[PDB]
């Protein structure tokens, strides 16, 4: 008896069913760590991070809601993409896009 | 003595604590606020003597273990916060998983 | 991606199919649906989703909400449910999902610039209780049951006077209106009680027009069949609720006689169970009546070891009785009976016993009445099992039909279901936020009206909001202008009409209430049997369809010693 | 029907004959009159008296009173009597016999449906104490004050400035609107005193025409004959009361020039036998002059074993005092002295001092006048006998003597006689309700303008309102605009007519001021001696008419150690 | 007549030359200039100088001050001096000699009938603190800052909602109109921080002409290039000022990307030295910029022995991070760094960090603004010996160039040194009162307004104030209807101009924010350094011009164990 | 600890009653407020050891007599009456006479 416990189904969860996915390799060749959370749009993200843009264009990484990866200075790393849904918008981040696509 | 209401709350979780420590001293097991308090009220005596906030937040481990308190405490009691006028200022000591 | 159910109940709260125990009761809630999109839940921090352009759009503060309660698991009568809640001008806007439809699927429930974010994952969210048995004994109480999780309170009194101590009544037009001006200080909502017992209906509809939403009749100042009738003649023309304290000392009738008076109008029955008040020893038969509205009062809820010890002593100092007056000795065992105490608790598993409610300070605490219903519902699922309705294999049935007793049964039954008692789109944002280690117990933040009251809170001068000492201190929700913003006072709809509001200078936001006279058993959710029941002239024993209906007392209860410093 | 006088007094409190000790002094007060019809006593509870055709009758509210004190032992200035108390629209409406006419015989306070009901059998009924010394020094003296059952309180300051720690003293126009708007926040009856201190009429006028009901002439602000004139002057003319601390140091003249100063016109003398302060050593023999209206002040009150060395000390810390400064610390032996001090209970003993007040945290108690009052009462019964007035084996007259010291006498002296002060038709239903072992010491209920503004009260969560801890907590009648309409501000004419309260948007009833300027020694109730009374310059005996006046210091007194916690 | 500066000192306070040591650091202040004519000095109390035509003149409220402090010894930014305050209409009004200029030479602040007396002999006077980063997470913080002598709370949230616990924003106009009716009620004066994060101007516009003075930009928001670049654009336009927590995470950009896209626009960056949020691990490097205003939050000030413990952990329960995610566990040590950290220390003895602000109750402590800015000097002076602009054997330069960081340079950050931040004439009478054996810990009096707000209070009930306990207490400056004129409510241009305060009721006074985008670090009294300064990428040493800035961290502080009772 | 309102103030009760402990054991005869937190900490613990209401109807008659306390102290207190959470949650113990 735990006050509260939950008692969790097993087994798992998959995220972000029926999207668009896709792989690319980045690299950080900045100084300075840099850390890019889970629906930052990739294609915006510090210039520092080198990677094919134009292939990350509406796209954000395909990890749980919330989590982030990091790429400390040199590292390079393939890494799991999933297109943006809803209106497919983008406003903000660099100012890049700021409307449709 | 100008105390500031700071000091007059910390007066508060002083008493519960010497609630806690009564009751313990009886044999009792302890229940949630009782365990929060007196865990609480030892660290500030601990800033007070001047215990540096590593040794604190070890020691504090140390009070109750899990058969001095009821059942399902530990789990309700996942860390403990609290600030105290250490030698060198406010500082806080967080005790992770105290009662084991 | 895939994420293991464990990991995503740890990041986000459970989801469909995960079960919750209630506190530390044998009580487990299983979430039957839940609103999200996997993969787009929002979570708000450093590196999260809620950020410009990300789960946060561009739109005005008119296309967004207030407040976004995400991840949060909803506990109402009409489901247990994982869902986002939206909160816009202070009433609920939406259950559903939120975020920037700029980027993301299915939302619902916009967040933009102009929105405010309370992190609910983990959490068990509900509407806040409507205490209607309240004694206005001192101010005190408001902030008592608030910290408890009650947003409503209805009830009558004027302080600490010998006719409040006894009855729920605000006597007459100036304690109405001076009640009604001190009800803007307390951080709850409040309908005011007037005093129901007089055979001339001017002397009632003047209180009406005063302000008052309803009529107590008390056997302390006569429940004769002459002020039954004329209260309640009153009630229908004014559309108005009585609450009735029938006469114990079966002086001008038996419950018969009283139930013949009423004559199938619409009443609601205080302390049902009658050790609190009533027809000795029968008042508990009216439950079976169509158009009773019927509750418990809590010191007899649930029946335990403790109980009958107690209760002799406290009869005493309420009501204004002597010990040494045998007459004022003689009618304590006619009203404690531990026949029909027990029997109350299965009533209440039954649906037979619709609300539940404090009587504070007046036999009844006023801080208990939401634990006392969950120490009820635990004490039937160890006795009696599975209720009928239950479907799997978790208690969600009988939860709804409990939580339904404190939240939509009472604004039901006092006309103002309209602004408050469910989660429902439209009604006031009055919502509990529990960690379920806690739930029913000690939660951890009470919002009235969209801004949060009251909240467990540490050391002012620390570094974060969380190191000891942590206690209950009022919140912005309660100061001032903002909470006259935030609390509703409730007036009959004739005192609305004759501007009472303005000629008293009330600052609150006012609400009116409306169909008292129209709802019977059958509307109270999930509680509406009307059970074929007896009761024993003799031995008092409660027999329904002649099967005897008892129940055993608890040694040890839980929501008790586990939680409480004294 | 007989029963007998115990069971009698035990169910309906005392009657005609019977004797009640007061708290735990030797004082007897005995029952003169009862108002009641045997048999026809009005008593609340189940089973009781008033409900609905019996002792509660149809009327419409304009013809039934709001609250009745039932069976209430009063004890004002005019008698001690039994009787039942009604209160209408905040206002005592009849002393006399309460229930319905329909049925009852000889009923003069009406119970109907409107009526809120105040059990006070055994209980002794007051009207609410009047403090005429207050430094506004913090406004937690209001709550003390309200607590220990006084109800008005006069008195200037601005806080805890060096100005308002030595003087009662709101200086002009800015302070004077700032305290008049934070009046509002407070549960008692205010009105302030200005800064008299000034040779220039129209700095005075100014002050007055702001708002205060009076001037203090303080000598730390210059007590000199130009001074003083002027602001009796202005006070002739404004109807305003003038206050006097005179010049101790005797700079400027001795008594008789102060004497000479004021002219045969009206003065409130504050502290007069002068350890609070006033020519040393004999400022004493102001109460001999008809126009003078003379206090004491507390601490001096009654005269007991550590009196003299307390003393000492806490002139020093009032009035800004070097004790190093042998200047600063030669006037305490002439400021001090138990001649004067031994002699001060007599003269309250006989009548030739009329008011008592605290002069609170600046060498006076604000929670203590009361109880002070009586303990001086006790001292003077055990040592001196009877008074000559007594008739009957009780005391009487020496508690209607001393009762009227915070009670009419202030309001008389301070023009607001008219509003509050006695239990009287018409006035303000400022009353304080007492259990007799605690009478003068923790009141049972304080009720400000007809609401309960204060009240001992147990645990907020219990289930009746009697269980630990029992401590006084604020009602309904002290929140936010239930507390504006049961308390007043006293303005002076001239702020009235200004239109002041409509400049400074106050909320709380204003009631002005007048007759400050007619009030002489002679109006003074049941004190209105003027001894022919001398000072030795160098031993300071007292004498009156040659008669050396003095009493011995108490050991131990009533009212202390059996009540207090500390 | 000759006196020796000894007893001068002790019964007036000191005068020139003389040297006073600050509570119990080694920072010693020395008078610099008195303006009083010695032997003319004003001294109130029995038989002093304040007295009807002495030191009090004739003069009618208009030409005389509300209020004086008397032989105060002032400490601001501009001199170290002994003087006479006069106070009038709630302000400053002259900073001189006082008197009555009938009988004494050279007085230019009149002393009247209507004029209050505080005593500051022996005292040091500063202006109130002005703290700028505020989480408005519980009402209780105002009462906590208020009693460490800060008058202005300067924040954004709603209460302990997520978004309130992590940022200071009150998000969008339902939320901002709460909060200004919530102000009313609180003792200090407040601005509010809106939610600056969106890439839509109008979204933002919308909040500033809700009521906001300024925007925060927050990484948990989003604090991207594009949310930056709008909220300065709309700062630009509406005369309102950005403070900026910046992306910590490099996400969007490094350092000199943000530094781009503000692009030499005004902007106060928070927490300056990166702990508390920033571009890990440079932020620090923004003090070399003319446009950027900088503060530090204080559990960093000053660096000592148990900061990098404590640290670690007060990071995760602020932003809402994940221990066991180790993304949320990664960047502490690139965020909590004993390098910076140090150099910090020294950047404020060098004038380079301009403003001391708390960050309460999300990695700051709301009641230690002003004692740790003392203990860092006290730090400062202990290990790098004089500054070089000092003059004398003292410390004055350090104090003023200290005392500018809580007081001043915040007033000016945020447009509001029209109003308050200084000691000079015009300004609101916002002073604080100090023992120099308490000065920066705890004071002796708080002055809002003109009006006395907090002070230490001893026993209610007492002869005198001073009697055990001795807490603080509110004052009259602190309630209802004077404290709203005692205080103000700060509002944009645009609000004020839109009538927001008419709309939503607003009772306290109003002030509007202006000269927020002229401001730069030239402006900053005594902290306008512009350093050359780099930080090494990998192991993060701070250097200035090539020097290594570094610093020891203490084991013992002073202000610290000797004064406080946990 | 999430202290409730009610918490804090038996803080307030089981504080009185450590001043009156203390003034019994230098031997003074006790006051009214002394007497009645006295004996009401009494029954908390009670409660808190698990002790029925019946028990301490009855034990809380014990606690003090006569002679311990002040002359009309008995007098003034007719009955003593405190709620605590027993094993079965809040109850109400009434004592009557409890100074015999
Ligand atoms: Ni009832
Ligand atoms: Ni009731
Ligand atoms: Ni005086
Ligand atoms: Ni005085
Ligand atoms: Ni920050
Ligand atoms: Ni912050």
């Amino acid at each position: 008896m735990i006050p509260g416990e939950y008692h969790v189904k097993p087994g798992q969860i998959a995220l972000n069913t029926g999207r668009a996915t896709c792989r690319v390799v980045v690299e950080n060749h900045g100084d300075r760590p840099i850390q890019v959370g889970s629906h930052y749009h990739f294609a915006e993200v510090n210039p520092a991070l080198k990677f094919d843009r134009q292939q990350a264009a509406g796209y954000r990484l395909n990890i749980p809601a919330g989590t982030a990866v990091r790429f400390e200075p040199g590292q390079k790393r393939e890494v799991e993409l999933v297109a943006f849904a809803g209106h497919r918008a983008v406003f903000g981040f660099r100012g890049e896009v700021m409307g449709p696509l | 003595m100008e105390l500031t209401p700071r000091e007059k709350d910390k007066l508060l979780l002083f008493t519960a604590a010497l609630v806690a420590e009564r009751r313990l001293a009886r044999g009792l097991k302890l229940n949630y606020p009782e365990s929060v308090a007196l865990i609480s009220a030892f660290i500030m005596e601990g800033a007070r003597d001047g215990k540096s906030v590593a040794s604190l937040m070890e020691e504090g481990r140390h009070v109750l273990t899990r058969e001095q308190v009821m059942e399902g405490v530990p789990e309700m009691i996942p860390d403990i916060q609290v600030e105290a006028t250490f030698p060198d200022g406010s500082k806080l000591v967080t005790v992770h998983n105290p009662i084991i | 991606s895939n994420i293991s159910r464990q990991a995503y109940a740890d990041m986000f709260g459970p989801t469909v199919g995960d079960k919750v125990r209630l506190a530390d009761t044998e009580l487990w809630i299983e979430v039957e649906d839940d609103l999200t999109t996997y993969g787009e839940e929002v979570k708000f921090g450093g590196g999260k989703v809620i950020r410009d352009g990300m789960g946060q759009g561009q739109m005005l503060a008119a296309d967004c909400v207030d407040l976004v309660l995400t991840n949060a698991l909803i506990v109402d009568h009409w489901g247990i449910v994982k869902a986002d809640i939206g909160v816009k001008d202070g009433r609920i806007f939406a259950i559903g999902k939120a975020g920037n439809p700029d980027i993301q699927p299915n939302v619902t429930i916009p967040i933009g610039a102009a929105t405010e974010v309370i992190a609910a994952e983990g959490k068990i969210v509900t509407a806040g209780g409507i205490d209607t048995h309240i004694h206005w004994i001192c101010p005190q109480q408001a902030e008592e049951a608030l910290v408890s999780g009650v947003t409503t309170m209805v009830g009558g009194g004027t302080g600490p006077a010998a006719g409040t101590h006894a009855t729920t009544c605000t006597p007459g037009p100036w304690y109405i209106s001076r009640m009604l001006q001190a009800a803007d200080s307390l951080p709850v909502n409040i309908g005011l009680l007037g005093k129901g017992n007089v055979s001339q209906p001017d002397a009632l509809r003047e209180q009406v027009a005063a302000g008052v939403i309803g009529l107590k009749i008390h056997e302390d100042w006569g429940a004769t069949p002459a002020a039954i009738d004329c209260a309640l003649t009153v009630a229908d023309e004014m559309d108005i609720q009585v609450a009735l304290h029938s006469d114990t000392l079966n002086e001008s009738g038996f419950v018969e006689d009283t139930l013949a008076a009423i004559g199938g109008r619409t009443i609601h029955t205080f302390h049902t169970e009658g050790a609190g008040g009533g027809h000795a020893p029968d008042i508990i038969t009216a439950c079976a009546h169509p158009n009773i509205l019927p509750s418990s009062t809590n010191p007899t809820l649930p029946y335990t070891l403790n109980t009958i010890d107690e209760h002799l002593d406290m009869l005493m100092v309420c009501h204004h009785l002597d010990p040494d007056i045998a007459e004022d000795v003689a009618f304590a065992e006619s009203r404690i009976r531990r026949e029909t105490i027990a029997a109350e608790d299965v009533l209440h598993d039954l649906g037979a016993f619709s609300l539940t409610s404090s009587d504070s300070q007046a036999m009844g605490r006023v801080g208990e009445v939401i634990l006392r219903t969950w120490q009820v519902a635990h004490r039937m699922k160890v006795q009696r099992g599975a209720l009928a309705e239950e479907t799997g294999d978790n208690d969600n049935f009988r939860v709804k039909r409990y939580i339904a007793k404190y939240t939509i049964n009472p604004a039901l039954t006092h006309g103002i279901a309209h602004e408050v008692g469910s989660i429902e789109v439209g009604k006031l944002a009055d919502l509990v936020v529990w960690s379920p280690a806690f739930f029913g117990v000690k939660p951890a933040t009470v919002i009235k009206g969209g801004m949060i009251a009251i909240a467990p809170m540490g050391d002012i001068n620390a570094s974060i909001p969380t190191p000891q000492p942590v206690h209950y201190r009022p919140m912005f929700g309660a100061l001032g202008s903002a909470r006259h913003h935030c609390r509703l006072t409730f007036l009959s709809q004739a005192a609305a009409a004759n501007g009472v509001a303005e000629r008293l200078n009330l600052r609150s936001a006012i609400a009116v209430v409306k169909g008292c006279r129209t709802v019977q058993k059958a509307d109270m959710v999930h509680n509406s049997l009307q059970p074929n029941i007896t009761v024993d002239a003799q031995t008092y024993e409660v027999r329904v369809d002649g099967e005897l209906i008892t129940s055993e007392p608890a040694d040890v209860l839980p929501m008790a010693q586990r939680y409480f410093l004294f």
